[PDB]
């Protein structure tokens, strides 16, 4: 076991509207966007995002 | 305390393991270097008869630098 | 005294209550759920990883026959092939032409790098909840970790709190769980002994260093074809590798109720579900006589501006006339409005501005200033911001969630309809006996 230096992606911009958000994501390389709701149902998502 | 991902100085502040036994003093009292077995000397680093790692420029500079004085012995550098 | 309080289990928003007994000044109670731990009782079934196929050196009997002998090793396949005539660097290794026989063996092992890359198949039974609390009563602040089962008198020093059973039994884990390098999955792994080739758990063992390895990896031994010495074999792909390819996403990302799944031990931390019927036992020294506490002769609450939001989007000023200085508690006796502070300085006559949070579009909550309840009436507008970064402090009721203007109009329409119904009733009863007396 050891420690590796991993990249930090560009912090996304959040557009706020009624009962939702928009993430404006910049990723030069495949990056993972994971979401989940904090209630009885998760509705979890997973995506590898490349590009803006 | 702090996680095994960090090495604790003998001060209370802990630096990561990549900074321990790396040849650089980053503990206030130097407790991250004077414990590991990385006793190697650099390519340009002169080595005393006592084993200390002294820069090559320090050799026969006119003043004793190393503990045993081998850096300024007449045998080690003729005068 | 015992204070039956029901603290909502959400980690970080204090729950403000007020405890009184006749003849004593009210006390401010603040219970904060700092951390939660859902630790289930686990049982280690087996350990799996990528297998290492071990093909021993072939055995050749030049003019004779070889037998297959039973072995304990994992997936021990053993076959005997006649008429081989094997070749090494140097030519023929046997002197017979077609009476030679080759013994092909191939068992399976644990790869050397499995001390890191391996999965632990666990069966988890019912879970237990352990919470760290921050009871602040009066002036003292206490820290204690208690088990939410309803019977343990978990007590730091003297507070003697009992955490009653959680209202809704919840667990992010199903009966079977796979742990691999800190990632926790909800996988229906095969049982110990029923292993399929090409599926997760085709090789199993109680420990990485145990001698009881069992495997079913479909090792088929083939007849040698080339002249050079060869053991030809074909095998199913590693079920561990296939599962690693199509594992899905971990519970650390698919968990409900915002739970943090952690390993060693397997636990879910900081979950927000249900309610904790917590019973407190305040030391009698904290309480004080009403005679010594300041008394409020007249207090009136006027509310300046309010938006119902997750944060403290309300302001409240009240003018009091107290006969004596000191400190006094402030508390909102409603579930739809919660005050930010718990105590304030009381000096003769004055006014104090207290910020609160509400979810109803009408601040119709009743505030207490060391007794002498007062009612506040307001006109709470919707918030300007759409998305906030902080949880809601009060629940969403039904009676409070509808404004009084909307209540007035809904009641007006329903009462109008009932009014037509009742006037119809009175007119038909007034006409019935009139017709009866007509003849
Ligand atoms: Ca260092
Ligand atoms: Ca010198």
């Amino acid at each position: 076991p050891t420690v590796c230096r991993v990249p930090l992606a560009h912090t996304p911009t959040v557009t706020k509207w009624f009962k939702g958000i928009t993430l404006h994501l910049t990723a030069t390389r495949p990056t993972l966007l994971t979401t989940r709701k904090l209630g009885l149902r998760a509705d979890a998502t997973a995506e590898w995002i490349t590009g803006t | 305390k702090c996680e095994p991902s960090q090495f604790q100085c003998t001060n209370g502040r802990c630096i990561t393991l990549l900074w321990k036994c790396d040849g650089d003093e980053d503990c206030v009292d130097g407790s991250d270097e004077k414990n590991c077995v990385k006793k190697t000397c650099a390519e340009s680093d002169f080595v005393c008869n006592n084993g200390q790692c002294v820069p090559s420029r320090w050799k026969c500079d006119g003043d004793p630098d190393c503990e045993d004085g081998s850096d300024e012995s007449p045998e080690q550098c003729h005068m | 005294f015992e204070h039956a309080t029901t603290v909502p289990n959400v980690p970080g928003i204090p729950y403000k209550a007020l405890v009184e007994r006749a003849g004593y000044a009210p006390l401010n109670l603040e219970i904060t759920v700092v951390s939660s731990e859902l630790t289930p009782s686990t049982n280690k079934e087996y350990v799996t990883c990528k297998f290492h196929t071990v093909i021993p050196s072939p055995q050749v009997k030049c003019c004779g026959s070889l037998e297959c002998k039973a072995s304990s090793k994992a997936d021990y396949t053993c076959r005997v092939f006649g008429g081989v005539y094997p070749f090494m660097w140097g030519g023929a290794q046997c002197f017979c032409d077609s009476e030679n026989t080759q013994l092909s063996e191939a068992y399976v092992e644990f790869a050397p790098d499995c001390t890191i890359d391996h999965a632990v198949a666990l069966k988890v039974h019912t879970a237990a909840l352990k919470v760290g609390l921050r009871i602040v009563y009066g002036n003292t602040t206490a820290h204690l970790d208690t088990f939410v089962n309803g019977v343990t008198p978990g007590s730091s020093r003297d507070l003697k709190v009992i955490a009653g059973p959680i209202s809704a039994a919840f667990s992010p884990f199903d009966h079977k769980v796979v742990i691999r390098k800190g990632l926790v999955y909800n996988y229906d792994f095969p049982e110990y002994g029923a292993m399929k080739p090409g599926a997760f758990g085709d090789i199993q063992a109680s420990s990485l260093y145990a001698t009881d390895i069992v495997a079913r990896t479909d090792i088929r031994l083939l007849k040698p074809s080339v002249k050079n010495i060869h053991v030809p074999y074909t095998q199913a792909v590693s079920g561990y590798e296939m599962w690693k390819n199509n594992s899905g996403r971990p519970l650390q990302e698919t968990a409900p109720f915002g739970c943090k799944i952690e390993v060693e031990p397997l636990r879910a931390s900081n979950c927000a579900y249900g309610h904790i019927p917590i019973s407190i036992d305040i030391p009698d020294a904290a309480f004080v006589r009403s005679s010594e506490s300041p008394t409020i002769l007249e207090v009136s609450c006027t509310v300046a501006d309010c938006i119902y939001s997750a944060d403290f989007g309300g302001s409240l000023t009240l003018q009091y006339k107290a006969d004596r200085e000191g400190h006094c508690p402030v508390h909102s006796h409603s579930t739809t409005a919660v005050l930010k502070e718990a105590t304030t300085h009381v000096t003769a006559t004055g006014s104090i501005t207290l910020h609160f949070s509400t979810s109803s579009p009408q601040a119709n909550f009743i505030v207490s200033l060391c007794g002498k309840k007062t009612t506040c009436n307001a006109e709470c507008k919707p918030p300007a911001d759409h998305i906030i970064g902080e949880p809601h402090k009060v629940d969403q009721e039904f009676q409070a969630a509808v404004s009084k203007t909307s209540w007035n109009w809904l009641l007006a329409l329903f009462g109008g309809a009932s009014s037509l119904i009742v006037v119809g009733l009175i007119v038909l009863v007034c006409s019935s006996m009139l017709i009866n007396t007509r003849r």
